[PDB]
Parts: C-alpha cells; sequence; structure tokens
C-alpha cells in the first residue's frame, strides 16, 4: 500500500510483476497534467487501483478482486481475472467516460457515486432499452434518460454498434444531460437482463 | 409466580441469548423481567425473547413484558467502530437499541416500543439500511429511528413480513427515502411518518 501524495509527474504505475493470493498493492494517481494518458497496473493481489479527473486514465488489474476507481476524463478498465469491483465515483460527460473492456459473469459496478438524488433502482432492473434499425448513440442516451431523475435516480441500459451502455438519469427532461447524467460504456455484447442491484451496486450473473 | 421476574442483565459476549418465558395462573397477571445486555467489542448478535403478552382472564393467563435495553461498547464513542449487526426480539415492553454496526432488527411476538439509536459516531455513516424482518409482530406503539431526527438516520428501510401478519401501530423514520415490503405475509402499518419518502414498494405475496 502505497501513499503517492504529491508525486505528480508519475505517468506509469507498473506493478503487474508482484505475486501471491494476497500481495494487494494499492495506488493513488497524483497527477494533475491536464489531458494526461496514466497507465496503472496491478498485479496478483486484491488491488485497489484509483486514478486521477484530470488523467485518461488506463487501469488494468491482474489476478484477484481489484477495485479500479473512476474520477474523471476518458479511462479505460480491465479487471483481468477474478470478481472485480468498478467503482465509479465520477459521472464524466457524453465522451469523457469510462469504457470497461472485460466485464464478465462475477464482476460488480459500484454505482453509489453517482446517486445524485437518492439511492439507486435496489430490483433486478433488467429489461434493455430496445430501440429502431439506425436509432443513434446520441438517441439512445436520450431514450435511456427519458424519465424523471430529480428526485430519484434510475439505472437503465442499452446496446448500440456492438458495446453495451449503463445509465443513471439524474434529470428532469427526456434530454441525456452530460453535466449530472452518466453513461458508462461496456465493450462488447454483456446482456445485464438477470444482473442484480446490491445496493447501488451491480453484480454481473 | 405473580411477583415479577427481577432484573437480568448482560455484559459481553461473542453472542447473547436471554429467554424469558411466564408460567402463571390462568386468572393471574405476571409482569416479566427487564434485560439489560450491554456489548463488549466482541458481541454481533444479542437475542431477548419473552412469553407474549396477554390480558388477564377468566382463562387466559395475563403478562406485562419487560422493557428491553441494548447498548453496543462503542455507543457513546465519537470514533470506535462498535460491533454489535443483528438483534433479534420475541415480545417486549419498552424496548431501546444503541448501535452504529447495526443492520437487522428481527422482531415478533407482542411489543410496546422499540428506539433504534445508532452510535454517537460524528462520521457521516455511508451503510444506511435497516432490514427489519418481521413474524407475528404487533405493537402497541412506536418503532422510531432515534437517530435520523437530529443525526444520520437510515435512508432505506427493509420490512420483510414472515410466516405471520403483523402490525406495526406507528413506524418513525425521518431520514427515509425508500421503503420496501416484502416476503411472505401480510404487514401493516397503521401510521408512518416519514417525511422524506421518495418511494413505497410492495413486492409481499
Ligand atoms: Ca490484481
Ligand atoms: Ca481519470
Ligand atoms: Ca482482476
Ligand atoms: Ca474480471
Ligand atoms: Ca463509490
Ligand atoms: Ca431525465
Ligand atoms: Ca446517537
Ligand atoms: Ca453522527
Ligand atoms: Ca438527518
Amino acid at each position: 500500500n502505497l501513499t503517492n501524495t504529491g508525486n505528480t509527474a508519475v505517468t506509469s504505475f507498473d506493478a503487474s510483476a508482484v505475486t501471491g493470493t494476497g500481495s494487494a498493492v494499492t495506488f493513488v494517481s497524483a497527477n494533475t497534467t491536464v489531458g494526461e494518458v496514466v497507465t496503472i497496473r496491478g498485479g496478483a493481489g486484491a488491488d485497489s487501483l484509483t486514478g486521477s479527473a484530470t488523467a485518461n486514465d488506463t487501469i488494468i488489474g491482474g489476478a484477484g478482486a481489484d477495485t479500479l476507481v473512476y474520477t474523471g476524463g476518458t479511462d479505460t478498465f480491465t479487471g483481468g481475472t477474478g470478481a472485480d469491483i468498478f467503482d465509479i465515483n465520477a459521472i464524466g460527460t457524453s465522451t469523457a467516460f469510462v469504457t470497461i473492456t472485460d466485464a464478465a459473469v462475477g464482476d460488480k459496478l459500484d454505482l453509489v457515486g453517482i446517486s445524485t438524488n437518492g439511492a439507486i433502482a435496489d430490483g433486478a432492473f433488467g429489461a434493455a432499452v430496445t430501440l429502431g434499425a439506425a436509432a443513434t448513440l446520441a438517441q439512445y442516451l436520450d431514450a435511456a434518460a427519458a424519465g424523471d431523475g430529480s428526485g430519484t435516480s434510475v439505472a437503465k441500459w442499452f446496446q448500440f454498434g456492438g458495446d453495451t451502455y449503463v445509465v443513471v438519469d439524474s434529470s428532469a427532461g427526456a434530454t441525456f444531460v452530460s453535466g449530472a447524467d452518466a453513461v458508462i460504456k461496456l465493450t462488447g455484447l454483456v446482456t445485464l437482463t438477470t444482473s442484480a442491484f446490491a445496493t447501488e451496486v451491480l453484480t454481473l450473473a | 409466580s405473580t411477583t415479577t421476574t427481577g432484573a437480568i442483565a448482560v455484559t459481553g459476549g461473542t453472542a447473547v441469548t436471554v429467554a424469558q418465558t411466564a408460567g402463571n395462573a390462568v386468572n393471574t397477571t405476571l409482569t416479566q423481567a427487564d434485560v439489560t445486555v450491554t456489548g463488549n467489542s466482541s458481541t454481533t448478535a444479542v437475542t431477548v425473547t419473552q412469553t407474549a403478552a396477554a390480558t388477564a382472564g377468566a382463562t387466559v393467563a395475563g403478562r406485562v413484558n419487560g422493557a428491553v435495553t441494548i447498548t453496543d461498547s462503542a455507543a457513546a464513542s465519537a470514533t470506535t467502530a462498535g460491533k454489535i449487526a443483528t438483534v433479534t426480539l420475541g415480545s417486549f415492553g419498552a424496548a431501546t437499541i444503541d448501535s452504529s454496526a447495526l443492520t437487522t432488527v428481527n422482531l415478533s411476538g407482542t411489543g410496546t416500543s422499540l428506539g433504534i439509536g445508532r452510535g454517537a459516531l460524528t462520521a457521516t455513516p455511508t451503510a444506511n439500511t435497516l432490514t427489519l424482518n418481521v413474524n407475528g409482530l404487533t405493537t402497541t406503539g412506536a418503532i422510531t429511528d432515534s437517530e435520523a431526527a437530529a443525526d444520520d438516520g437510515f435512508t432505506t428501510i427493509n420490512i420483510a413480513g414472515s410466516t405471520a401478519s403483523s402490525t406495526i401501530a406507528s413506524l418513525v423514520a425521518a431520514d427515509a427515502t425508500t421503503l420496501n415490503i416484502s416476503g411472505d405475509a401480510r404487514v401493516t402499518i397503521t401510521s408512518h411518518t416519514a417525511a422524506a419518502l421518495t418511494g413505497i414498494t410492495v413486492t409481499n405475496s
């Protein structure tokens, strides 16, 4: 567990070679260079890797129960093998958002930090939003955020262009507003039909 | 006897159970024992059963219930964790719990009032889900979230009614947001006082 405060030149953290059941690595980037490429690599342990709001973090856990934290910007997450938790603590934009490359059965998606108004669903909330043969990503977003999230934030999801997306609606109108509504990309078609919301924590089934 | 059951006090232990009974005659009233449990920092669970209250009749054995007072070690602390997670009651007079680690309360039989306080921890609590499993419960008066009023109560209350009807005369939860009534047998709440509620959701059979 490495305290990293004030080490702001760091653009590559590579703990990938580390080895035990639980040789657990903790790291938090102190980088504040706007628009930086930062690479964070975990090891065999149950690692805890946090990026920077400033940065386009590529975060990769190894084996084991990794926690990858989103803070802002265009981030690329890969928890390798094991029950990884993708802890989403920022809203992002419509362009600067987190892509999770390898979301699979067992991995979790912790949305506690985007419950702007209240606290998410809590059900098994799992019928995909379906739109027309030529609906745009913009359209699918607007469709997903159609409801009222002013008093209570809601989760929805869809599949566009070969990738899977999750949304948090925290707004009035049927516009997905870049500011307070949130999108999360997941590489590939992953069916979240049967998957359930723990507290505000989605466990993939 | 008809003469009343004298105190019961416990201090410490990994788990505590105090099981009173009353076996008085058919036209008498025995009033049962006041119970106090005070956990040490190993105390995960407490259970306090009594015989059900009844009105002294021609062929009805009369029982009044004893007050129960449950307290965790770290109840008065600003920083120390707290260990009492589950509390089970089976009938009760004026009951109290005080634990910052409390998540589950199991209720049962004939009650007067339950007051739930959480430890005087100054840190803002993150997990705020009261699970409240009921089964054959009837209340004279109020289940209150004493912590919600001037401090940080439970945001989401879950009530799971089970194998028998339950009736809560009053439920007072001033910080409550979601209320989900689930399970197996009727839950009746004669009167709630939960001004900040944004949704109520019955899933019960
Ligand atoms: Ca790892
Ligand atoms: Ca980032
Ligand atoms: Ca992993
Ligand atoms: Ca994984
Ligand atoms: Ca979080
Ligand atoms: Ca909306
Ligand atoms: Ca208190
Ligand atoms: Ca407090
Ligand atoms: Ca409050």
